């Protein structure tokens, strides 16, 4: 580890180029990670906040369930005991001052809302605080919700469904706004289902309830594959650079081998140098990443935590160490007779 | 009263391209503490091959080599604890300073580097105070001198010099041999010195002449 | 160019590793390119088909225009003459056998639709053929669209608005489905805007009109930024790898220098080797790229032409050649004395 | 009575670390076609600096070096067209075959590499039908033999040999100096040959003794 560290000192140039490459890849991965978690919470935060155990859908032609096409009839709700119907629709909201499209979720009157959302389902519509400010509306003002006049029951926090904030209404109001005889679009089950489901019904886990949302699976899947290529590219870049680079050092390694340096010593030296270089690159990438992400998290959906910056950071660095050992394997094969030449 | 190195009936056979070639042929050499032994001969007579055998840089294809006091140790562990090398090229590691080129041997041996020892040994080679120079601030002779000092850092009992006067003029090459013999005497070293400048035998206690891989 | 090409033949291993990195980066770039263009038409294909010259919006509080918040009152429509009302909404469609959510666009009755879509605006709803197949609805069957029962007037081609297909209806029917007294959400203008607008009005060109679509700017911009990082990463990877690589050949280059090879000879040799390596990597990556995309374009939005695969491919190769010259700059700075002795 | 090479009062001073170093001091050497001029002297005497000077590898810090028939050329154009280098180490390019070691010189001179000449020369050096061999399959003497052949590809006028028997036993080193002498005479080459093996002077038409960068001469 002695020679390895001072090689880095005396040739900071060569390593700056390669560490920058590792830093960019980590920067992209850290920011791509933040963006995929942000988009995922943009699609699921409301359902996930409600935290159901299973979710009962309705299908047509025995196809996979879709939140865009499922409805639960009143009888269907009485069938599943100890469970409430959740209606999910997206429609236009119009105030005297402004308008926009938003998601509307409807639950039976009095059902307590998740602490993420707080409050409890009241008669009328509970608007997200940011949405009420946009519309210059205050609690108690009339608003046009899906072509029907509804009273603003109060303000709430924002959860999301299909890139839209959720307006929470009582099951009766949701029926008027979505123009349906159904009591909801799905059935939320918090306990494990003890009844076996019907031909048109289908039970799903919380995760599977997300894949029934139209945009979610098809866009998270594409983002995850991109992340996989990025992690793979990082490993290959390190291996490619480090194989060529360790070959550059054969002469100095041969001199140490001739002097008596053990194989363990040479392998530790080489891997130590790579570990420092990869650490530098990954730290700078994730540093710049969290900063740029925090700087952008207002214009683009971006989830920024410790696990979402350091998880990928540590993953990339460990891939680099595995890659590095692959590239450094040949430091123990250097014949010491290369030093007598 | 006890030899340091003994090479008994040793031979080396490298695969020279498609065929094989006998480099060393039945070499017999024994050095005692405080001896300067030269090995003379033309280029390609087997000098270097015998040196590399004496440094455990390759086992003989037949015959045995015994370094007493390092019995029961693999070839690499033998070089690290008992043998100092004065390569034909100074082999100074680029990114290290004059003093650091002694210290790294302490580190590869697993002991806290001894700065004072390095400065004393550099001074013992007439580079006193030059511990901080980098390789670019060292003349031809000076690097060879740093090379010798490094060979002395682990305090070996076998000192192997591989034509260490090959890139130095008449004056400088005298100094390196005088230094080599003087150190050989002061620290009771057993030294092999390969050389082609027969003008340097006068400073060796004895010499071997070599031709076609057979010593005479 | 003699030594460079034969280094590749006799040592194909090291070059395969780096060529894979170049190929993977191009593979990622080729599909990201196709995917970003595919999503843009997924957001804009319908309005592009209508091909208006200028487009008049309605705002509140002088904010940026939004397709989710604009309505044109019927008097407002007579002010601007030579204008056509466009109604844009997304709502639920329900058939006797199935249901789904889709976008509905409404235009004045009888206006011929663009040859992109063809047909004419009829009283009722003109459905995309694929949605009718999904819903098991035929010509003449009644469907529930946003809570209103309307008869399927006919099938058309498919255009898209905000990741949804566009159902084309007359202006009157769209008001029933969207529950509004307005005659539309925007106005399509094929001519020069010669009327002056009010403080609350805003005219925009077709490009800027897409900004008024909620998903388009914020998602195309993010994809474009990712592609830019990818191009930079490619350039840096090549520069990083090739600098260390050319430093490996110093000995062989020194020998050719010692023999008398001119600087152009060594530099042409070196870039030839790099250019061949980069060409192989990009071609292999982009080949696999076009294949996976064409294979995937049925399940995920992916627009695939020649320019959207070879444009980016050629761009990467030129970045790499510029990068390589920066790395091979030291091939002409090698003294031949390195060959006289040992290294 | 007309030299190929004229080194007249040539001196070289490299920066030896902090100080400088007069590696060659006013050397005067001349080589005529058909001569094998040996340069003897110990390692560090200035043989190799005189060689490098002779090979237009580096200009002297003082004094002039002339190759006739090639006047008015930069340093590198002189080597590519009128000199052949038998380097101390064979300096074979790894990815090329034996014949390709010669053909690549023909390519760097701008002429479509002539395989016939590359084989004819390989035979003259006694490597007939080995042009297909790769370096890994060539022994010490053979690599050196390819080196000589590569030096002859360009039909040079000055053939410089830097201790080409340095890693060869007595039997093989005779063959190589015989080959050098024989090729020198047979192609009317002007050959400078640096050598530490004093047994090879017999093959040289003249010899220069050297000590500390100064050529000894009566
Ligand atoms: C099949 C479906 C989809 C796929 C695949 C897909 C692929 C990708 C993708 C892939 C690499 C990236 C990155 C991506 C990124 C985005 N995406 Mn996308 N996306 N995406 C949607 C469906 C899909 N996306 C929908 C639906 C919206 C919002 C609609 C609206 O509000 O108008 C949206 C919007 C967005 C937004 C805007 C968020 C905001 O403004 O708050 C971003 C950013
Ligand atoms: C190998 C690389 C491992 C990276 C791990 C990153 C990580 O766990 O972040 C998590 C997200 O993981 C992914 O997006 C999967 C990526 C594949 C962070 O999860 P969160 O719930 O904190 O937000």
């Amino acid at each position: 580890m002695f020679l390895g560290i001072r090689d880095i000192r005396a040739a900071a140039g060569r390593f700056a180029l390669i560490a920058s490459v590792v830093g960019l890849i980590t920067l992209l991965i850290v920011m791509l990670t933040g963006l995929t978690q942000g988009l995922g919470k943009q699609n699921t935060s409301a359902i996930e906040a409600l935290a159901p155990h299973s979710v009962v859908f309705t299908t047509a032609g025995g196809s996979s369930p879709e939140f865009t096409s499922s409805e639960i009839s009143e009888q269907q709700a009485e069938r599943w005991k100890d469970s409430t119907p959740l209606g999910v629709s997206q429609t236009r909201i119009e105030s005297d001052q402004n308008a926009n499209t938003t998601a509307v979720m409807g639950l039976p009157e009095g059902t307590p809302l998740p602490d993420s959302v707080g409050g409890f389902i009241e008669q009328g519509a509970l608007l997200p605080a940011e949405l009420a400010d946009f519309l210059h509306v205050r609690a108690g003002d009339h608003i046009t919700l899906g072509g029907a006049t509804v009273t603003v029951a109060g303000t709430v926090k924002t959860e999301n469904y299909s890139h839209t904030p959720v307006v929470w209404v009582d099951t009766a109001t949701w029926q008027l706004v979505s123009h349906t005889k159904a009591v909801g679009t799905v059935l939320l089950l918090n306990q494990e289902p003890t009844i076996q489901p019907q031909d048109n019904e289908v039970v799903t886990d919380l995760k599977g309830a997300f894949q029934a949302m139209p945009a979610y699976k098809s866009e998270r899947s594409s983002l995850l594959s991109m992340q996989a290529f990025l992690y793979i590219i990082s490993a290959l870049v390190t291996v490619a650079f480090l194989t060529v680079w360790t070959l550059q050092r054969t002469r100095d390694i041969a001199v140490l081998a001739a002097l008596g340096a053990s194989k363990r010593y040479l392998l530790i030296d080489a891997l130590g140098q790579a570990a420092i270089i990869l650490a530098a690159g990954v730290a700078l990438g994730a540093g710049i990443g969290a900063l740029l992400g925090w700087l952008i998290a207002g214009s683009v959906p971006f989830s920024l935590g410790w696990v979402s910056v350091l998880g990928p950071a540590l993953g990339i660095w460990l891939l680099g160490l595995i890659g590095a050992t692959i590239a450094v394997r040949n430091v123990t094969k250097v014949d010491p007779q290369i030093a007598l030449g | 009263a006890a030899p340091v190195l003994s090479i008994t009936n040793a031979s080396v056979v490298y695969p020279d391209g498609i065929s094989t070639v006998t480099a060393l042929d039945s070499a017999n050499v024994e050095i005692f503490p405080g001896e300067l032994v030269a090995i003379v001969g033309e280029s390609g007579s087997g000098k270097s091959t015998l040196l590399s055998i004496a440094g455990f840089l390759q086992e003989p294809t037949s015959g045995t080599v015994t370094l007493h006091g390092a019995e029961g140790l693999d070839a690499t562990s033998t070089r690290r604890e008992h043998i100092g090398f004065v390569f034909q090229q100074p082999n100074l590691l680029g990114s290290l300073t004059a003093r650091e080129q002694l210290l790294i041997t302490d580190h590869l041996r697993g002991i806290k580097p001894r700065k004072d020892r390095a400065d004393e040994l550099l001074a013992r080679v007439g580079l006193k105070g030059l511990g901080g120079r980098r390789v670019a601030q060292l003349s031809g002779g000076q690097r060879q001198r740093v090379n010798i000092a490094r060979a002395l850092m682990g305090n070996p009992q076998l000192l192997l010099a591989d034509e260490p006067t090959s890139a130095l003029d008449a004056r400088l090459s005298k100094e390196i041999v005088e230094l080599l013999r003087d150190v050989t005497k002061e620290f009771a070293l057993a030294t092999l010195m390969v050389t082609h400048d027969r003008s340097q035998l006068a400073y060796a206690d004895r010499f071997v002449e070599m031709a076609d891989g057979k010593a005479l």
